[PDB]
RNA sequence: AUAAGUGGUUGUUUAUAAAAAAAUUUACUUAA
RNA sequence: UAUACCGCCAUCUUCAGCAAACCCUGAUGAAGGCUACAAAGUAAGCGCAAGUACCCACGUAAAGACGUUAGGUCAAGGUGUAGCCC
């Protein structure tokens, strides 16, 4: 996936960048893993990281 | 015997098969094919078996300023010329052995979605470098021939866009697919259409239209939406320059119907100001996410006007049962709706 | 900067003008009405694209409106001599016999070109190959006759829209403006009606040609002060 | 480049909307001059129908 | 339909040469002979050693000059004799060329007891008469 | 306006690719 | 193994057609493209033709495309694949 193809990709609540490009810019709203494809165990961890 | 050798050309024609009766209706069914090497690559004249050295051929003519005599590689040195030689044929070989990765369209064997790069340049120094072409679709039809048969010719269905609002789409018909891509590429740029977007993103209105027996029904949509339609139309739309839209196609799918009736509703797209000029009043936006806000989105250049227009109470409009089933909750399928991936 | 001043003083200036080569003085309705411009075809050769411009049938003879075609000649001279003015190929086209001669001398005369013979397909769809790939193709199209010898649009106008070149007709009542950007509503039978529309046609471009040259002079006397 | 679709829309539309777009770079000879002096009416391309029914002509007879 | 020393029509894509263009029989009316000597007249003899001769040296010049030779060799003879016309390319170095020349005619000298001369005559690319 | 019956079986479109080799001393004899 | 082929041919052919590249038509379907007082076709090439051989402008040769018949020929020679090597 996205984030388990670059070890240098951190999903931590401190890489604001890294989140925000996992969230819509429109309805503020973080997007499903089928969306983006990053496995369950990073969607769950970005989720995380998110709030 | 010497004089019966021949020559790479007379035996690479007779050994590759490439004529004959098998190649014709396709006869023969043999998937398996050989490729002519070129056995004279990495042949250096004056180079042999024996290792001799000729001065001026095979070594330099002149050594320190001296010209050099026949010599002989040693027994030891030989070996490593010809071990050498191997490896570089080998990975010459290696090279063409490796598979190169097509991006894969629709499907891993589909043609529709793949791009076929910028329409080639012009005769005048004409440029359509900012235009894309991506397929729609590749098919293999026939006719019959008095004298052949089975005649086939390749249809090939591309769309061309820059992104901004200009596309077209044309058919290329040609006997070899990449004379079709052609024709069809650079046929499709001399028929664009100029595409309106609403907020460069979506379209104006919700567009409902029937082209012959194809029915699509496409709808105007917020900002990250996206495109929920039809992967033809995703297509088309991301030429155009459309970000946000939902399309549900009807009847019959047969993509150019699908493609030509695409082109044909977006091409009778009302603008909003095109509206408040035919209307002459204001056309004002109402957003939820905006409260009563009145944006007005465009005004009547010319007068103005002073009536309000009848506001009729029941409205005479004829509704589509799928969205009225929808919104009231009755349309339950297991199908819609569905996470997919961005588009 | 010459740029500012060639544009304004040559291409933007004759824009602002409503009449800047004064053609309408070139014809009236008495002219037209003397020319027969007003005598259309019987009313079961009319076509439904073609009656807003008439005024009506005298004993099943379509009359077509002149007061229309003063308004609709004018806009189609005044086009023709901005587009000579600024040096536009201008092609005349036409495949009544009876004029091949005239149409092919008025265009000799005022520099132009025509088009009166067989229209072979493909001459403006596919110019560059049957001409060479440098070929400049006509800015503007007038066509004298807008139908063929089997009483047809000629092939042109549809290729003339698809190459996105403007073009002028004479449109009798059995013939389709739909896509004439400039139509004028008349006779185009009458030898003294096709006479009356090649003298207005010479005319507004002869003298818009000399204009041109009357307005670069006025550029040469300001050039050296 | 251009657009050979006679029938969508007219030559001043089709070309307008393709300088805009960025397609045509230089505005053809006749623009310039067609958008100062439009004709009264744009030339699109229109199929002609037959009338049936009611439907008559509105063209009168001269008495 | 016949096949001898005929070149297939293609797709207007195929570099031909004017040898190459013609079927035999335009061998004495639109083009000459390969090779030149008096052995098929009338009362004359050898005509067969001629032969195996003229088959041996142009495989042999094309195995000793690779991938240089433009056309066919002309090879004539007059007395003792035997003249190697080549039409080669310019893609070998002039010292490769010049190896060449004096090797192949000195070794054919002694094979075919008699002078032998080759005369190159080098073009840029391969003349092309027609796209066929 | 005569009459003319039959022919075992079987069969077709899965995807692009490329080379170069090459160049230091541009005129003697001579001597210790 | 001619049903993997080159090479050389039979056959229609005692034929006139095969056509790349474009443009147009069909609502941008498989396909189609003709009128000379002409209405959408332009076409380079290859055949035919022309030229040449024989005693002529005649005749006879020769030529005769693309394809059709997996037509003939692995036994002219060469050769892919498979097999034999006391
Ligand atoms: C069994 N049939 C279907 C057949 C098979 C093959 N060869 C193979 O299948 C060989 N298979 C291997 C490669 C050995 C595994 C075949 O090779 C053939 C044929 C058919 C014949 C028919 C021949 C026939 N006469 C001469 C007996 C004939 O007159 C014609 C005709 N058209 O008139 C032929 O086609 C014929 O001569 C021919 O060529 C055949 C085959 O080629
Ligand atoms: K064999
Ligand atoms: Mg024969
Ligand atoms: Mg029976
Ligand atoms: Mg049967
Ligand atoms: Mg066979
Ligand atoms: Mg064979
Ligand atoms: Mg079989
Ligand atoms: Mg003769
Ligand atoms: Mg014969
Ligand atoms: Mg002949
Ligand atoms: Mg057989």
């Amino acid at each position: 996936c996205p984030i388990c193809r670059d070890h240098k990709l951190h999903v931590d609540f401190r890489n604001v960048k890294l989140l925000e490009q996992f969230v819509c810019a429109h309805t503020g709203i973080i997007f499903y893993a089928p969306y983006t494809g990053v496995c369950v165990k990073q969607h769950k961890r970005l989720t995380q990281a998110i709030q | 015997s010497f004089f019966t050798k021949l020559t790479a050309d007379e035996l690479w024609k007779g050994a590759l098969a490439e004529t004959g009766a098998g190649a014709k209706k396709g006869r023969g069914k043999r998937t398996k094919k050989k490729k002519r090497k070129d056995l004279n690559r990495g042949q250096i004249i004056g180079e042999g078996r024996y290792g001799f050295l000729w001065p001026g051929l095979n070594v330099p003519l002149m050594k320190n300023g001296a010209v050099q005599t026949i010599a002989q590689r040693s027994k030891e040195e030989q070996e490593k010329v010809e071990a050498d030689m191997i490896q570089q044929r080998e990975e010459w070989d290696r090279k063409k052995k490796m598979k190169v990765k097509r991006e894969r369209g629709w499907s891993g064997n589909s043609w529709g979605g793949i791009s076929l790069g910028p329409p080639d340049p012009g005769p005048c120094g004409e440029t359509y470098e900012d235009f894309d072409t991506r397929i729609l679709e590749v098919r293999n039809v026939f006719t019959m021939t008095a004298k052949e048969g089975r005649k086939k010719s390749i249809r090939v269905l591309v769309a061309v866009g820059n992104g901004k609002g200009a596309a077209g789409f044309s058919i290329g018909k040609a006997t070899d697919r990449m004379d079709a891509f052609r024709k069809a590429k650079n046929r499709a740029v001399h028929h664009l259409h100029y595409i309106e977007r609403y907020e460069d993103h979506t379209i104006f209105h919700d567009i409902s239209l029937r082209f012959k027996r194809t029915h699509i029904k496409m709808k105007k949509q917020p900002k990250g939406y996206g495109l929920r339609c039809h992967r033809a139309i995703i297509t088309i739309c991301r030429l155009i320059g459309i970000k946000d839209m939902y399309a549900k196609v009807s009847g019959s799918i047969n993509m150019l119907s699908l493609t030509q009736g695409l082109f044909r509703g977006l091409s009778r797209q009302e603008t909003h100001q095109q509206l408040a000029d035919k209307k002459g009043l204001h056309v004002v936006e109402i957003r939820e996410e905006c409260g009563p806000l009145p944006i007005v989105v465009a005004s009547p250049r010319g007068p103005l006007r002073k009536d309000p227009e009848p506001e009729d109470e029941v409205p005479d409009v004829k509704l589509d049962w799928e969205d009225v089933k929808t919104a009231q909750g009755m349309k339950r399928s297991v199908w819609s709706n569905l996470k997919r991936a961005a588009t | 900067e010459d740029s500012t001043d060639f544009n304004d003083k040559i291409l933007n200036e004759p824009l602002k003008h409503s009449d800047f080569f004064n053609v309408k003085e070139l014809f009236s309705v008495r002219s037209l009405f003397d020319a027969r411009v007003h005598l259309g075809h019987k009313a079961g050769c009319r076509h439904r694209f073609m009656e807003p411009y008439i005024f009506g049938s005298r004993l099943d003879h379509d009359i077509i409106d002149l007061e229309q075609t003063a308004t609709h000649l004018q806009l189609a001279l005044n086009f023709t001599a901005h587009m000579a003015y600024r040096k536009g190929i201008i092609l005349f086209i036409s495949r009544n016999r009876q004029f091949s001669y005239l149409i092919e001398n008025m265009a000799r005369d005022c520099g132009e070109y025509a088009h009166t013979r067989y229209f072979r397909g493909g001459m403006l769809t596919n110019a560059r190959l049957l001409f060479g790939p440098t070929v400049r193709l006509p800015d503007l199209i007038i066509f004298l006759h807008t139908l063929n010898n089997i009483f047809e649009p000629h092939v042109a106008v549809r290729d003339a829209a698809k190459m996105n070149i403007p073009t002028v007709g004479i449109v009798d009542t059995n013939c389709n403006p739909c896509l004439i950007t400039y139509p004028v509503p008349g006779n185009d039978d009458s030898p003294l009606a096709v006479h009356l529309y090649c003298r207005l046609f010479q005319t507004a471009i002869t003298r818009a040609k000399e204009k041109r040259q009357q307005v670069e002079a006025l550029y040469r006397l300001q050039g050296q002060k | 480049a251009g657009s050979r679709l006679e029938t969508v829309g007219s030559i001043f539309s089709r070309t307008r909307d393709l300088v805009r777009a960025g397609v045509l770079k230089e505005k053809p000879l006749w623009f310039d001059v067609y958008d100062a002096f439009p004709p009264l009416r744009e030339p699109v391309f229109q199929r002609p129908r037959v009338r049936y029914g009611k439907a008559k002509a509105p063209i009168q007879d001269i008495w | 339909k016949n096949r001898a020393a005929r070149v297939r029509v293609s797709k207007g894509d195929k570099p031909v040469t004017y040898e190459e263009a013609h079927a035999p029989h335009y061998i004495a009316h639109r083009k000459g002979w390969l090779s030149l000597h008096t052995g098929n007249l009338d009362g004359e003899d050898h005509a067969a050693e001629r032969t195996v001769e003229d088959v041996f040296l142009r495989k042999f010049m094309w195995g000793t000059f690779p991938g240089c030779l433009a056309d066919q060799l002309v090879l004539k003879r007059r007395g003792n004799q035997l003249e190697i016309c080549a039409v080669v390319l310019r893609q070998l170095s002039p010292h490769k060329y010049y190896f060449l020349v004096g090797y192949s005619e000195t070794l054919l000298s002694y094979f075919y007891k008699c002078p032998v001369r080759l005369h190159l005559q080098t073009v840029p690319s391969k003349v092309v008469y027609k796209y066929l």
